[PDB]
RNA sequence: CGGGGGGAACCUGGGGAACUGAAACAUCUCAGUACCCAGAGGAGAGGAAAGAGAAAUCGACUCCCUGAGUAGCGGCGAGCG
RNA sequence: GCUGUUGGGAAGCAGCGCCAGAGAGGGUGAAAGCCCCGUAGGCGAAAGGUGGGGGGAUAGGUGAGGGUACCCGAGUACCCCGUGGUUCGUGGAGCCAUGGGGGAAUCUGGGCGGACCACCGCCUAAGGCUAAGUACUCCGGGUGACCGAUAGCGCACCAGUACCGUGAGGGAAAGGUGAAAAGAACCCCGGGAGGGGAGUGAAAUAGAGCCUGAAACCGUGGGCUUACAAGCAGUCACGGCCCCGCAAGGGGUUGUGGCGUGCCUAUUGAAGCAUGAGCCGGCGACUCACGGUCGUGGGCGAGCUUAAGCCGUUGAGGCGGAGGCGUAGGGAAACCGAGUCCGAACAGGGCGCAAGCGGGCCGCACGCGGCCCGCAAAGUCCGCGGCCGUGGACCCGAAACCGGG
RNA sequence: GGUGGAGCCUGGGAGUGAGGGCGCGAGCGAUAACGUCCGCGUCCGAGCGCGGGAACAACCGAGACCGCCAGCUAAGGCCCC
RNA sequence: GGGAUGACCCCAGGCGGUAGGGGAGCGUUCCCGAUGCCGAUGAAGGCCGACCCGCGAGGGCGGCUGGAGGUAAGGGAAGUG
RNA sequence: GACCCGGUGAAAUUGAACUGGCCGUGAAGAUGCGGCCUACCCGUGGCAGGACGAAAAGACCCCGUGGAGCUUUACUGCAGC
RNA sequence: GGGGCCUGACUGCGAGGCCUGCAAGCCGAGCAGGGGCGAAAGCCGGGCCUAGUGAACCGGUGGUCCCGUGUGGAAGGGCCA
């Protein structure tokens, strides 16, 4: 029967315009412990690639 | 629709018993023994044919050196002659002049060996 | 025209591709010939190799909603006067959503680029910089709901 | 570009000629006419073919020996796919082979059949019926006096019933009606007969 | 006066798995599925709001299309919905 | 609708007509609207069910202010504990059900609106009943881009049988003479069985598990060929012999001489002393459904498009815009918007947008308007095809787990 | 310079992730193994197609579209087989 | 490159190949074509064929068997070898 | 009993066989490749060295995130107390 | 190696690159805020350099403009640390 969106990667990557998969830089939920500003803040979106392209495929019927 | 097999194998079957005649044994009452017996019978051709051109370049040559040795020299010398001389002729074939015409051939041979002389 | 010869185009192609025979795609059925692949594999969409899938991202979605559902909330969708110039006279939503945008889409912004027509404008709710457009000759219709 | 139709003399008036719109010889497409009758050929598809799987089939699982030392291919139960008492692989299920055609291609699709009809001549539309009261004998006369010998396999589409009566048992007529305007028949048929009052609803169809 | 017993599927109520899936596996899945039992009938169940949920709203229930793979639920896994 | 014609047999071919609201189809010695049964179309029940589709009959229901403040379903509401249902798995966990303990009230009441409280609203629990629309197919009928005797139900046939098993249970094989029995009087060999003539038939290599009759396999006769030999059995080159041809030439056979390591599978590597196969015939494995994603053929494009179902047919279609994708994106969200998020920041940066034209042609306003076109800015809808997802998803094959017996 | 079944960008579909011999430079081993692990290259794999090497995947020669009773050669040979 | 687009001829290169990608064809069954056309002067099937067309899968054609069905072009589906 | 004659008359096996020896070779143990040696064709009664002979998808070993039986201060539950 | 001041072991960013299958790891001038040291030039976004480490999910403390299931506020979340 029909196709099921993936909740998982629905919560934790956003899909762009030009069909771009956007997602938070992994690596700052605790690590820490003190990293200098720069690691500890260096931390907006980004890619991937091969790999984005496998997610849309689980985000079709939430395009 | 149910596409039965039906006719259609039968048919390709004494297809290839048909080319598979004269065989020994079940080489030709069989499908299977035949169909391979056949591709045997595919390469060996194949490969002889292209023998064959081979094979007839050596019956050739050894009347060919027979014929000119009983003269006076042998087939080494004696290609080279018509060749220095320039008589890109007799064609290792029609080299059956040694059979048919002596006369003609004795006298390539007297116009090669004097190719060096 | 003829009976017999409306024939399918230059492109129906039925031409499937049945993988068994001995020249074609065949016997070990065209693709394939190894194992791990003959009734099926794991994914590979979002699966195997036995590690961290590629979950090792998080989730930053930051709400994804407690259990007694998402919550009511007027809708907007904004229009841009650049598709809007596409017809004069009286603009308001439901000779809109018929027409072109919104589709019971809830309520309806208005924003855009490009040239406004001199008309009257019946929105919910005008982007600034995209209303001074409109200051150049036009209507203002603001609220409404109840 | 022509758009020409012809028309029976009615009563004692002369043939009289009535024409509009792209409806004529306009710009013909074979592939669009060919995938409105794939489309009528097929939905009429009763599709009723079925056959009993090796789930489906009224034997048993028992395992017919065991796995090992019988010297005997392994084997399950008698209904797996092989064996003779069969199973069958993927055979055919009850289905629909309907599809939703678009609707505003039923139409050009209808047009342009209505249209290598007129260019082609055989397209004619009556009005009048003398010799009609429902009987054979009395149709089979009313196409001689008109250009209906019987050379040509016809479509009938007029909303008189009464007509229908007789062209109904022709061989190379073809009965119908005007709602049932399709384009199967239009192509099956070489020449095309139609009255005003079904050719008068074949616009409102149209546009 | 009635009951008992039978009836292919269907139906409602009382019970109720495991293999499987999670590439192990306990929660989770399979699943209130298969199966057992009771009852009823040409159907059964349900049924006139101590309902819905945000609209100065709607107005028995059953059933189909949508909503919707939505809102959510989830070793937030698989997957359910 | 008869006749002539071919033939065993016309319905075939032929000459001239005819019915048709009936040219569905089946049968008849072959292939027929018009010969037989039917068909379109139109009638039919003393009896037995069916039966508001249509009228009655009653059952039963019929009224608005203003004062009281008497009744509004109890081990119940409600709270706590233990669970189940719902999308809800302890979660902020309400709502609905209830095994246990406690335990009211009668509208200034009480339940609910996802803890809870306050406002604002919604509905009246603890008694029942209730057509139609929905589900299924043993049987009956009707159609089929359903099968055709290894198919199709297990069973076309005296089959849930024969046969197997203590039992539950398992579970077969097996259709066809011809138009018609006209199924072979009698005679000959024989105990019989079988046969040879005669006889029937158009046909008897249609003679009775008899149409067709394939291949494996078994024989008789004939042609070529072999007892100094050596081989995956063939292939190439000559030569003898037999054979159809007017002949160039071509068959069948095999005497010499040249060259050759089966097929399949699996493998770094197989003739391999690795796997599989006695041989033949038949059954036998990449499918469909719904989503998705690319390609591709068409439809139409500021758009495209219907779903359930309703009026139509009964191989004819329409209608139906609920709804879905697209037209704008950024942000966790409030939200802002050709911008937006991070930020104090008319720093920066991250996602974003900025989208056209060769020009057919034309009102002859010395304006390229602007239709249209490749089909787009840009997309959708249907078709076809590749691959993906859920399904037993390419076919066979476990050891095992569970449930009822 | 180089127009090559070269490249570069986007997209559909893949198979393969058991390799093997040889030469060269190393480690391991005992400078043993048709051993083992890397590195550069080659060939077999998939060229068990053809020539030479008696026979013989990978050594020498050489990339087999078909046909030829025609010729030049490569490796290797020229006494007979 | 010809270019009377003439997919019909010229110039020059390529054409071993497993897993696999891609491209065109052949046959099977059923459907439209069909109230049509083949047919007892002989269907489908079968048995031979050194003959004809295709590179092939195949396809024609002739004789014999057989005795009642068969079905072009052009397409369409699928229990398709 | 076996052996000869009359009567009845199986079986596992079975790629096809026109199925010799020796050095050598080859995926390292050849009737089947190479060189040489032998060797008329066909049986019957015997013997068991080879056909890596038959039989049994190795009972050993390993591998499979295979299965079952058993244990306990493995984990986690449950009956019971 | 010693001394004097100090807290830049900064906040908001980040051109352009090393490295790479993914995600990670590393370097970084320069602009703004507000500072340290120096007369100034200037240097300071820890340490002479390469190890001193751990995705996500689940939760805890701070903060905070975000959401608060009819409204106000809560419970519970989100964001930054």
């Amino acid at each position: 029967p029909k196709m099921k969106t993936h909740k998982g990667a629905k919560k934790r990557v956003k899909i762009t315009a030009s069909g771009k998969v956007v997602a938070m830089k992994t690596g700052k939920r605790h690590l820490n412990w003190q990293k200098s500003g720069k690691e500890i803040r260096q931390k907006g979106r980004k890619f991937v690639l091969a790999k984005p392209e496998a997610e849309r495929i689980k985000l079709l019927l939430p395009y | 629709p149910r596409a039965k097999t039906g006719v259609v194998r039968r048919r390709k079957h004494k297809k290839i018993l048909k080319l598979a005649k004269g065989y020994w044994g079940l080489r030709s009452k069989s499908f299977r023994k035949a169909r391979e017996t056949l591709f045997a019978a595919g390469n060996y051709a194949y490969a002889h044919r292209k023998r064959r051109k081979r094979d007839f370049r050596r019956l050739w040559i050894v009347r060919i050196n027979a014929a000119c040795r009983q003269h006076g020299l042998n087939y080494s010398t004696f290609i080279h002659g018509l060749k220095k001389a320039g008589i890109e002729v007799d064609r290792k074939n029609l080299a059956d002049l040694a059979v048919r015409e002596p006369q003609v051939f004795a006298e390539l041979v007297e116009r090669a060996k004097a190719a060096q002389g | 025209d003829l009976r017999p010869n409306p024939g399918a185009n230059k492109r129906r192609k039925r031409v499937g591709r049945g993988p068994g025979s001995g020249h074609g795609k065949t016997a070990t059925r065209g693709h394939k010939g190894q194992k791990s692949r003959s009734g099926g594999l794991k994914d590979p969409r979002r699966f195997e190799g036995g590690r961290s899938t590629t979950l090792m991202r998080l989730p930053k979605r930051g709400m994804q909603g407690q259990v007694p559902g998402e919550i009511k909330r007027p809708r907007y969708q904004g229009v841009n006067l650049k598709d809007l110039a596409r017809f004069e006279g009286e603009v308001t939503p439901e000779l809109l959503v018929r027409a072109g945008l919104l589709k019971k889409g809830y309520r309806l912004k208005i924003l855009g680029e490009g040239e406004a027509k001199p008309l009257k404008v019946v929105a919910h709710a005008f982007s600034k910089s995209a209303l001074e457009k409109l200051k150049a000759a036009g209507g203002e219709p603001v609220l409404l709901e109840a | 570009m022509k758009e020409v139709a012809v028309y029976q003399i009615p009563v004692l008036s002369p043939s009289g000629r009535r024409e509009l719109a792209a409806d004529l010889p306009a710009e013909i497409n074979p592939h669009l006419l060919w995938e409105v009758v794939r489309w009528q050929l097929a939905k009429r598809r009763r599709g009723t073919a079925s056959t009993k799987t090796r789930g489906e089939v009224a034997y048993s699982g028992r395992k017919i020996w065991p796995q090992k030392h019988t010297g005997r291919a392994r084997h399950g139960d008698i209904g797996a796919p092989i064996f003779v008492g069969g199973g069958v692989v993927f055979g055919p299920k009850p289905r629909d082979y309907s599809y939703t055609l678009p609707k505003k291609v039923r139409k050009k699709g209808l047009a342009m059949a209505v249209a290598d009809r007129a260019r082609e001549g055989k397209l004619l539309l009556v009005e009048a019926f003398a010799g009609v009261n429902g009987k054979t004998k009395e149709f089979l006369a009313w196409a001689k006096e008109a250009g209906l010998d019987g050379s040509e396999s016809v479509l009938l589409v007029t909303g008189n019933e009464l007509v229908r009566r007789a062209a109904r048992n022709l061989p190379w007529v073809v009965t119908l009606a005007p709602e049932g305007l399709n384009v199967y028949d239009i192509v099956r048929t070489e020449r095309l007969v139609m009255d005003l009052d079904a050719w008068e609803v074949f616009q409102n169809r149209i546009g």
